[PDB]
């Protein structure tokens, strides 16, 4: 934080756009618009070490911009397109509501 | 623009809009009073009420 | 030009 | 104590505790009572009905 | 020229203490 | 125009 | 629901409430005044009430 | 003749008639007021209008 509020072209990723592969683009942010994403463990590390050991804290405590989670992976993505063959796979899928798969 | 009839059970009164009834929203308030370790400080125990939990 | 408060001797005691 | 901003972060109201967390015992293997001093030791705590 | 203020209205992290949530204002567009 | 605690909590 | 005469001497009168008395206590308090190391910022060590338990 | 009840959703009060709306009529006139070849005889051009026809 406050790397973000400098005029910089290093922090976007506009090179992955269609017409903007090479060349730069500068942008900033306003602190009404930055949020961080983390897991809950170092959120708690912020909530004891950086805020309670720190004697003077009255302007610094940026925990207002923090959202966390239990785990940051619980999902699954597919690389190779494939087909269903096994009956227990059908049973396990409609165990979670996927009735329509055959 | 074209009127025609505007009278059909579905795809009339269904193709343009319908009544949004639920909202799938945060009335069970979370990240504000939930996801909150910001409690009090002092003399302690027994702030633990449980309900009949039929609902 | 604004000044933030300084808890130079604030050892916070609370009740409850 | 040794930290400085404990106005909100003190979860100590929900902390119940004990001296030691075991004086209790669980049966396995489903034995029977055979020896005299065993039930005599049981008599020291009110257990009269077992023989 | 500068109109919107960097280093005074921006480059600030001296302003946040409160034990809260929701700075998340997705503002409208042009 | 300086302001502190730039978050503004919104509820429903 | 059936009446007859529900009152006989015992077990005709036991299946109702049957003299709720002598509740198992927290009347003397635990985990609040007991299990309490949350004492004030003292001034001296003044006194402790010696109780003579007599019965 | 038989009084009965005469009531069901369909096949009662739906067996003998229904609500009528439209019998697939000639409103666009074929061979009365269009299918015309009986036009005027004089000075000429521009009886050719264009609507938006967006609906």
């Amino acid at each position: 934080i406050l790397n973000l509020q400098n005029n910089s072209a290093k922090y976007n990723e506009v090179h992955r756009a269609s017409g903007g592969a090479i060349g730069q683009y500068t942008t900033v942010s306003k602190l009404k618009d930055i949020v961080i994403l983390t897991t809950d463990s170092l959120k708690s590390y912020l909530l004891d070490t950086k805020i309670a050991n720190t004697f003077q804290i009255a302007g610094i405590d940026f925990t207002d911009h923090v959202i966390s989670f239990d785990d940051l992976g619980g999902v699954f993505k597919v690389t190779k397109e494939f087909k269903l063959q096994n009956q227990d796979s059908i049973d396990f899928l409609r165990a979670y509501g996927d009735y329509q798969s055959q | 623009m074209y009127e025609g009839n505007n009278m059909r059970s579905m795809m009339g009164t269904s193709y343009e809009d319908s009544r949004l009834n639920k909202r799938t929203e945060l009335n069970e308030n979370m990240s504000i009073d939930t996801n909150k370790s910001e409690d009090s400080y002092g003399v302690q125990i027994h702030s633990l009420s449980k309900q009949s939990f039929t609902g | 030009a604004a000044a933030a408060a300084a808890a130079a001797a604030a050892a916070a005691a609370a009740a409850a």
